[PDB]
């Protein structure tokens, strides 16, 4: 059962569209395994139509509906978007070696955000920094514990600058993750 | 208006490619589309070439459209916002997993009609704002209490529906 969400305020930057790709990218995975926040993000879009059904009409050139017109035509871990930036199955990526059993495979992303997927056995931890803004982690798959509390399969976490990080992964089966930091 | 009845529109490009249906609703959101791209920031050649790609989507991805969930308007305000930013992405907004009824069946009467109703009263609210909290609202939409809870609980409960059937 997901206990850990997408904060409001990261839901209505998703829901603007202001986000940078690589924050998208795990807000959306998150939305795909979450209905929770599926129906957050909807009620956020809400808004969204609202602003836009009120807002004044500006007419477009003519000739612009006929224009359109005339061109129209008559793994279960790896879901939402995420499988567009990984090919088949999450055992075949392009995993680089590090600290130990920890593996890192960076997503290509636009934007000034970085995407990775991390690769975290069980009893090991992944070693981490208070980042310079914001760092959001998705697990995929098995769990990790920070000791404010617990994160398994489809959780996110939503580290600050505030933060003291010490995240050791649970045993059992491997600690997938997906992370974006800015 | 049945012009106007914007899901019964959505309802005909679905099942028969009815392009007057299509006029009909691009007739009306696209202007829509097109100064609401503006009022973001955009030059307005650049929000015409906008509006009618986010157009041509609605014919494309019409089958992706649950009366349901949200207002077409809305709907359409997500295909506005998923569009290419530079400065954040190579393609587009990162969007989550498609839910959608398929040919064999679609979202009951009643929810449909309780989704649109609580969102006309979003709508509503959202209208009589005083200046400030309206400013709030777009300085968010647009660069940077309201009943929200009522159209996510909706949602909510539409959402689980679509998920048996399936
Ligand atoms: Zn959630």
């Amino acid at each position: 059962t997901i206990r850990h969400h997408v904060s409001d305020a990261l839901l209505t930057a998703y829901a603007a569209g202001t986000l940078s790709e690589a924050f998208s990218l795990v807000v959306a995975t998150h939305l795909s395994l979450c209905d929770e926040c599926r129906a957050r993000a909807g009620a956020l879009d809400a808004v969204g139509g609202s602003l836009m059904e009120e807002t004044a009409p500006v007419a477009l050139s003519e000739g612009s509906l006929a224009s359109v017109m005339a061109q129209l035509d008559r793994d279960p871990r790896a879901p939402a978007p995420l499988a567009d930036y990984v090919g088949r199955r999450l055992e075949d990526v392009r995993w680089r070696t590090l600290g130990g059993g920890v593996r890192q495979a960076i997503l290509p992303t636009g934007g000034e955000a970085i995407a990775r997927l991390l690769w975290i056995p069980g009893g090991q931890a992944v070693p981490d920094h208070g980042h310079r803004g914001l760092e959001l982690t998705l697990v995929l798959q098995g769990a990790f514990r920070d000791e404010t509390d617990r994160f398994g399969a489809g959780d996110i976490e939503i580290a600050d600058q505030e933060l003291e990080h010490t995240p050791v992964a649970e045993r059992g089966l491997d600690c997938i993750c997906l992370a974006a930091t800015d | 208006s049945d012009r106007t009845d914007w899901v019964a529109l959505m309802r005909a490009i679905r099942d028969h490619r009815d392009e007057a249906a299509f006029a009909e609703l691009f007739q009306h959101f696209a202007p829509k589309v097109k100064g609401f791209l503006m009022k973001s920031g955009s030059v307005a050649s650049q929000a015409e070439e906008c509006a009618q790609d986010v157009m041509a989507t609605v014919w494309q991805k019409a089958h992706l459209f649950d009366p349901s969930r949200a207002s077409v308007a809305t709907w359409i305000f997500t295909i506005a916002r998923n569009r290419r930013i530079d400065g954040l992405r190579k393609d587009r907004q990162p969007e989550p997993e498609d839910l959608f009824w398929g040919p064999d069946s679609e979202p009951d009467q009643a929810d449909v009609y309780e989704m649109q109703q609580e969102n006309a009263r979003l709508g509503r609210a959202i209208a009589r704002l005083p200046e400030a909290q309206r400013a709030l609202i777009e300085r968010a939409f647009f660069g940077d209490g309201l009943p929200l809870g009522t159209i996510k609980s909706r949602i909510r409960l539409a959402l689980d529906r679509l998920r048996q059937h399936m």
